[PDB]
RNA sequence: GGGAGACUGGAAUUCCUGGUGUAGCGGUGGAAUGCGCAGAUAUCAGGAGGAACACCGGUGGCGAAGGCGGGUCUCUGGGCAGUAACUGACGCUGAGGAGCGAAAGCGUGGGGAGCGAACAGGAUUAGAUACCCUGGUAGUCCACGCCGUAAACGGUGGGUACUAGGUGUGGGUUUGGGAUCCGUGCCGUAGCUAACGCAUUAAGUACCCCGCCUGGGGAGUACGGCCGCAAGG
């Protein structure tokens, strides 16, 4: 058991990983959109994370985590779908907050893709 | 450029009469000590290019006063160079 | 203004600077 | 003044946001003199570790 | 040459002011909290260059600044 | 944020060591090459190292231009305003000449995270020596030299005087308001222009000095000469 814990939703442009955790940072279980079924583009969807974060919300229930702090990393679709399906499956939401890592002009990025 | 007490020492020494300041015999004395300070500065730093532009404008300004003093009277021109050294 | 002038002047430079890679010996 | 240094945090908590970034001259309506002296004093106080860089 | 040194750890000196206790906004070389000692010097520039070399090394004070 | 030198800070990226974990990660228009099942990505710790300095921050500042933002102290160059004391036209331009001059590149020696020409593999396609993708050396950085070019642009040489006003914003000085000298923007009358537009910061009305032009191509090429280690100018 972890009686109180913490969730880390990284949502890239091409994927979402939902990983529920204790407060010390030692993960209990996890789910990605590719783990549910999908390949290629359908990992990146709004729906993708809705079905995955229910698979992340359970396995937390196997150990028995009934309240979980929320952490949004990444820009991407399904900010709401990860948040809402964690509520809809079980475990009501403790706190939500942005943790997208802004650099103070760190490294230089890759060159501009022109499609 | 220089400190306020330092400037009066070379000013009162080289000045034609008292309170003269801008007379070209008095005025070159200010520039010469200022160049002597900056030639020590550029020995240390070396790649201070923007401050070196200022140094050339001091020397360019000084040589025009040497041109002016030479034309007016030749005795004061040589007495200027004798004391300072140029 | 218009860039017919400089595109005309460009192809003189390209076909010159190809020679000075070739000749280069 | 209203003297402005990096000592007084009670001044600098006004001109900082809650997410810990310096407020615009469009928001407050300071002079350009004072936005310099604030933003230097914030960057000083940021080294002193009175203020965080973001919450 | 009027200059101020605040110093944090848990040749005429004009004042001394230990404030004594605030929390740090971020954590500095592990630890938390500490002293706040504003030294308020009136000393010349050359010496105060090598004051910090003495004062930094001891480790008694965690961080230094100058004005 | 004009310059140079030293000390120094936190975010973020990559990699190494341990903590937790299971089988996906990543990438795209859609995919594959690739990395992972010898425990990757994800997540929490600490650690070494490099490069850049989010908001403040822009029709804003400073510099001759090129250009210049983390913070503090040294050592520094220029500019503006003000009363007036002083020198007494010492000014202005400037052929040749000399000095600064982004990026790229070059020589010797360090450094190396992320980016990344050339190169390899995947995809696309009739072909793909490309666009898109994973990896990636020179390079980018630091110190001493080197060339001396850019849509090095306001595509407008430098100096000086005069010729409505309307408004914004930066630095002053003066008597919450009016004056006044420097800057920097946007509309606009007379005037000018082929037209677009400029318009008190002129492309207006004038005077001094330099640079350069005389149909489009051949050509900023040949040849000679100078500079350069070379590319080349
Ligand atoms: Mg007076
Ligand atoms: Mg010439
Ligand atoms: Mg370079
Ligand atoms: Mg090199
Ligand atoms: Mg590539
Ligand atoms: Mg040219
Ligand atoms: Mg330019
Ligand atoms: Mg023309
Ligand atoms: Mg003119
Ligand atoms: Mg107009
Ligand atoms: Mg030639
Ligand atoms: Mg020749």
């Amino acid at each position: 058991n972890v009686p109180h814990g913490a969730a880390h939703i990284k949502s890239t442009f091409n994927n979402t990983i939902v990983s529920i955790t204790d407060p010390q940072g030692n993960v209990i279980a996890w789910a990605s959109s590719g783990h549910v079924g999908f390949k290629g583009s359908r990992k990146s969807t709004p729906f993708a994370a809705q079905l995955a974060a229910e698979n992340a919300a359970r396995k937390a229930q196997e150990h028995g985590v009934k309240k979980v702090d929320v952490f949004v990393k990444g820009p991407g679709s399904g900010r709401e779908t990860a948040i809402r399906s964690l509520q809809a499956a079980g475990l009501e939401v403790g706190t939500i907050s942005d943790v997208t890592p802004q650099p103070h002009n760190g490294c230089r990025p890759p060159k501009r893709r022109r499609v | 450029a220089l400190t306020a007490e330092q400037k009066k020492e070379i000013l009162g020494q080289y000045g034609l009469h008292d309170t003269d300041t801008g007379s070209p015999e008095a005025q070159v004395a200010l520039l010469t000590k200022r160049i002597q300070d900056l030639t020590e500065h550029l020995k240390v730093h070396k790649h201070d290019h923007h401050s070196r532009r200022g140094l050339l404008l001091l020397v360019g300004r000084r040589r025009r006063l040497l041109k002016y003093v030479a034309q007016v009277d030749v005795a004061r021109y040589r007495s200027l160079i004798e004391r300072l050294g140029l | 203004g218009s860039v017919i002038k400089k595109r005309r002047k460009r192809m003189s430079k390209k076909k010159h600077r190809k020679l000075l890679r070739r000749t280069r010996v | 003044g209203q003297t402005i240094d990096y000592k007084d945090t009670a001044l600098l908590r006004t001109y900082i946001s809650e997410r810990g970034k310096i407020r615009a001259r469009r928001v407050t309506g300071n002079c350009v003199q004072h936005q310099r002296d604030i933003a230097v004093a914030v960057k000083n106080a940021r080294e002193v570790a009175l203020l965080p860089f973001g919450s | 040459m009027v200059i101020l040194d605040p110093t944090l750890d848990e040749g005429t000196v004009d004042k001394v002011d230990i404030w004594g206790r605030r929390r740090l906004a971020y954590e500095i070389a592990k630890h938390a909290e500490g002293i706040y000692a504003v030294i308020d010097v009136k000393a010349e520039p050359a010496t105060v260059s090598e004051l910090d070399r003495q004062l930094n090394l001891n480790e008694s004070v965690l961080r230094t600044k100058v004005l």
